[PDB]
């Protein structure tokens, strides 16, 4: 079976390693790199800000998480090859030894200690080369970026619905009502939504005067709100506002450029987020290949030897 | 954080490199021009005392 | 000394011109700018850093626990689904399903889960700390403190 | 009151009140302004010339103490060296920021001054070259001294040999022009007297920076070779009279 | 077309690079001309007047 594990095609390793690793770091870039960089209208600063973070992030975290994913990814398939039943036919009599052998073999499975150094150079070069001259590169990058953003949007929206509770559609359909906190959140949300309704470009940071303004606007309706409630409400609603804007930006990025006569119209649609996303997708894809090469050249043999 | 802030306070070079905001440098230039102006005024007054 | 008495005095004209130009730039752009030399800017950045770190230290437990649960779930959801739930699902005996699930969960707890939990806590603390330390997501921020704030972070 | 007396007129207004304070003005301005574009009003006693041995000797003729680096077959003066001169207790000296007082009548302290100067020169000059503009500062007092501030600058080469970095001549010229381009400076050209007047390396520079003869004074080293006829006596007489200068000159003196 | 809009998510037939080059040339020439004008009016013109 472990030899059969050594027969797994690179196609599976590269796809599994790339998909698993990105999902692990998909939110770090969005939350800690992209979104704060999106707070400025200076695209140069936006790209400058992220590149500095990425290189520092790259040196310290990316190759360490990448190897861990590869180390686990190999063990995940190994366990499936090792002890997974052949459908309804399985010799469970051997499972004790199989897992016992695995534990000793994984303890002796010491991943190459210099794999990270190669990845750092690779990742620096993958990030350093930001030239996307190919439409297909653009097309792939934007659709996958949308999925990550749509995931965040639903994650925020699901948190919001709990924060605010069901709407009248479900309150009357399922005979439900709001908690007093949800009632506060709905009105706190409404005031923030009205503020964004006009100030669509409002920065994510709120001034205490806005906090006071919301409170008095809510107190004027009999609703007294602690500032902390507003800030917690603000963060989720802002992302929903921002994320919908980003997806609409993405929609025009693909559609607007897609129309041929619009390519000579220099509108403010610098889809620099697709540049960031694309490089990471390529960067991780190369990372997965380097891991796969190490996986199949050195690490699986060590697993077999152990 | 407090220990690091103490270390930076003691580390003159790190403050020099960190504090290159171009307004710190303008303030330093203004202060140094004022100091040389005071030294020059005292020196010129002494020169006139020598005549 | 004759050249001294003849020429040194007029060096005041250029000194005054330089001071005037610097103060003019300040009045036009930096009316709050003072002799903000290596000491004053450092002190202001230090005080802002300490205040923001204290504010972080005062963050409510509710936010902490919510973000920690969300992050750890993001990290472990697919591990659970792919390595425990789905493989266990192959059996029609829910009792052996539950037995295998519990054994795998115990092993994962012993070896991986608390390390991922500590990673989540540490990185979440880093994220909130950076949010306080880094540029606030507004327009009023003065970047002049960013060098020290990031270096200290 | 003690600061008023010590930092102002401590019974010596001309020599003390504003001679050391002039050096402080120069030091603070050089600290603020690395360039000399703002030092035009501040005169200096500037010694320039070739690699002539008498460059050290003239500076010890004005700063009447054997306090300057002495050597043969080499240009010892790597970097500018500032000396503040004034009257005071006989044969006493100070070295800036060394927290040490020097007795100029004993060989140990003069050697200490010269060695500290050499070490500061060796720290000012980086590997691959012989000169550096970075300054070294002294405060020397004695009854034989005038209220003067002197700077000991590297000799001009205009050519680079012996594996030395080719930038050395341009670095030397920049170091020397930092002062020779000062409208109020006083330039002392040190001329090696072992050769005929036709060989003068620094004449062409002062003839452009001081064509009016308002700063530049030429001094002839090794005057004993005029007695021996090793150097042409006729050209020596003409340089004394000044017939050989393609420029106006402030004056001429024998070393 | 345009530098950015010709590339992203479009079937452009253009691939224009000369515009960026000569635009940078224009900017470099303008900056050089402004630096030269400043040097002239600060030092060189008054040097010629003095001469
Ligand atoms: N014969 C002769 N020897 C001199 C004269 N001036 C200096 N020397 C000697 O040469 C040395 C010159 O000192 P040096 O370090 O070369 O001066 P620097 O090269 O300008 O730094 C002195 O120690 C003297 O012994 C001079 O006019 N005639
Ligand atoms: F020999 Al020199 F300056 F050191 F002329
Ligand atoms: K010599
Ligand atoms: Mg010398």
């Amino acid at each position: 079976e472990v030899i059969s594990l050594s027969q797994v095609t690179p196609k599976h390793w590269e796809e599994i390693l790339q998909q698993s690793l990105w999902e692990r770091v998909s939110t770090h870039v969005i939350e800690n790199i992209y979104l704060p960089a999106a707070q400025t209208m200076n695209s140069g600063t936006f790209n400058t800000t992220v590149d500095i973070k990425l290189k520092q992030w790259t040196d310290k975290q990316l190759p360490n998480k990448a190897v861990e994913v590869a180390w686990e990814t190999l063990q995940e398939e190994f366990s499936r090859f090792m002890t997974e039943p052949k459908g309804k036919e399985h010799d469970d009599i051997f499972d004790k030894l199989k897992e016992a052998v695995k534990e000793e073999s994984i303890k002796r499975h010491k991943w190459n200690d210099f794999a990270e150094d190669s990845l750092r150079v690779i990742q620096h070069n993958a990030l350093e080369d930001r030239s996307i001259s190919d439409k297909q590169q653009w097309d792939a990058a934007i659709y996958f970026m949308e999925e990550a953003l749509q995931a965040r949007l639903k994650d925020t929206e699901n948190a919001i619905e709990n924060m605010v509770g069901p709407d009248w559609k479900k309150r009357w359909l399922y005979w439900k009502n709001r908690t007093q906190e949800q009632c506060v959140h709905n009105e706190t949300k409404n005031e923030l939504e009205k503020m964004l309704k006009c100030n669509e470009e409002h920065p994510a940071y709120l001034a205490s005067d806005e906090i006071t303004t919301v409170r008095k606007n809510l107190e004027s309706r009999g609703v007294e709100v602690d500032p902390s409630l507003i800030k917690d409400t603000w963060h989720q609603v802002y992302r929903r506002h921002f994320l919908k804007t980003a997806l609409n930006h993405c929609n025009l990025c693909r559609r607007g450029f897609y129309y041929y006569q619009r390519h000579f119209v220099d509108s403010e649609l610098e889809c620099n987020d697709v540049v960031l996303f694309w490089r990471i997708q390529r960067m991780l894809a190369i990372t997965a290949n380097t891991l796969r090469q190490q996986l199949t050249n050195t690490e699986v043999r060590r697993l077999e030897k152990n | 954080v407090k220990e690091v802030l103490e270390d930076f306070a003691e580390d003159g070079e790190k403050k020099i490199k960190l504090l290159t905001g171009k307004r710190v440098q303008l303030a330093e230039d203004l202060k140094k021009v004022r100091e040389i102006q005071e030294k020059l005024d005292a020196f010129i007054e002494a020169l006139h005392q020598e005549k | 000394w004759k050249m001294v008495r003849e020429s040194v005095e007029q060096q005041a004209d250029s000194f005054k011109a330089t001071r005037f130009n610097l103060e003019t730039e300040w009045k036009n752009n930096y009316p709050r700018l003072r002799e903000l030399d290596r000491n004053e800017l450092f002190e202001k950045a230090k005080n802002e850093i300490l205040d923001e770190v204290i504010s972080l230290s005062q963050v409510t437990p509710k936010h902490w626990e919510e973000i920690l649960q969300q992050s750890l779930w993001e990290r472990v959801s697919t591990h659970v689904i792919e390595n425990i739930y789905l493989p266990a699902a192959q059996t029609m005996n829910s009792g052996t399903f539950n037995t295998t699930v519990d054994i795998k969960l115990k092993q994962w707890t012993d070896k991986q889960l608390p390390n991922k939990a500590v990673e989540v806590a540490w990185e979440t603390l880093q994220e909130e700390f950076s949010r306080f330390m880094t540029e606030p997501k507004g327009k009023e921020h003065d970047d002049i403190f960013d060098k020290l704030k990031e270096a200290v972070k | 009151v003690l600061q008023k007396d010590d930092k102002g007129i401590h019974h010596r207004k001309l020599k003390k009140s504003l001679i050391d304070m002039y050096s402080e003005v120069l030091d603070v301005l050089s600290d603020y302004d690395a360039s000399y574009n703002t030092q035009d009003h501040l005169p200096r006693v500037v010694v320039v010339g070739d690699q002539s041995a008498g460059k050290t000797s003239v500076l010890e003729m004005i700063a009447q103490a054997r306090i300057f680096p002495r050597g043969s077959g080499e240009m010892m003066t790597r970097s500018p060296v500032k000396v503040t001169l004034s009257e005071g207790p006989h044969h006493v000296a100070l070295f800036k920021d060394s927290s040490r007082e020097f007795d100029l009548t004993k060989e140990e302290d003069l050697a200490a001054l010269r060695h500290e100067i050499e070490l500061r020169m060796r720290k000012n000059v980086k590997e691959g070259c012989t000169v550096s503009p970075e300054t070294i500062s002294l405060n020397v007092k004695g009854p034989g001294l005038q209220r003067m501030v002197l700077v000991d600058l590297p000799g001009v080469i205009n050519t680079v040999t012996s594996g030395m970095a080719p930038d050395t001549k341009e670095t030397i010229f920049s170091i020397s022009k930092a002062y020779m381009q000062n409208p109020n400076a006083i330039i002392l050209c040190i001329q090696d007297g072992s050769v005929d007047a036709e060989r003068s390396i620094v004449t062409d520079l002062v003839s452009q920076m001081d064509p009016h003869g308002r700063r530049t004074i030429f001094v002839l080293t090794k005057v004993d070779l005029a007695e021996k006829n090793v150097a042409s006596p006729s050209r020596i007489q003409q340089i004394i009279e000044g017939k050989l200068f393609p420029m106006k000159a402030l004056g001429y003196f024998a070393v």
